[PDB]
């Protein structure tokens, strides 16, 4: 995976996360 | 094995998120069903009462008309009394 | 055991797709809730408006009956004077 950007709030999340740490939206939502 | 440990942990995090999102969805469903019931009720109630807008306007016009007729009689009477004063 | 990692990788990807799809369903439900809340307040005010018309209609009818009585009384006074 590696890190991933939340497509709603633009925060860059850690690879281990499945929900955005800011807004709790899933990576592929 | 470290990639395997990482995958297993993330899958368990996804399974907990699936459950958490589902609980939130369950609440939203209850909200939607309650609002739908309330809206259908209010919609029926408004429709059954709609006639009163028409009847109010017709009644007001009738009231204004008879008021005008009454004021005309009052003026005729006042004139007749003053003519006899 | 690289094909085993693939297997688990496939399961995780499906879990993330199902998770994202639940979120998308939630988004639609939040929009439903917002539209319903607006429609319900609007309908509640419109029902209240019909209730005001109902009250005013009955008040106009009461006024009309009173004015009719007053007109009959004036008409009588006039009739007495003109006789
Ligand atoms: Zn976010």
């Amino acid at each position: 995976r590696g890190r991933w950007a939340c497509q709603s709030c633009t925060f860059e999340n850690e690879a281990a996360a499945v929900l955005c740490s800011i807004c709790e939206r899933p990576r592929l939502a | 094995r470290a990639v395997l440990k990482e995958l297993s942990e993330k899958l368990e995090l996804a399974e907990k998120a699936l459950a958490s999102k589902q609980l939130q969805m369950d609440e939203m469903k209850q909200t939607i069903a309650k609002q739908e019931e309330d809206l259908e009720t209010m919609t029926i109630l408004r429709a059954q009462m709609e006639v009163y807008s028409e009847d109010f306007h017709a009644e007001r016009a009738a009231r204004e008309k008879i008021h005008e007729e009454k004021e005309q009689l009052a003026l005729q009477l006042a004139v007749l009394l003053k003519e006899n004063d």
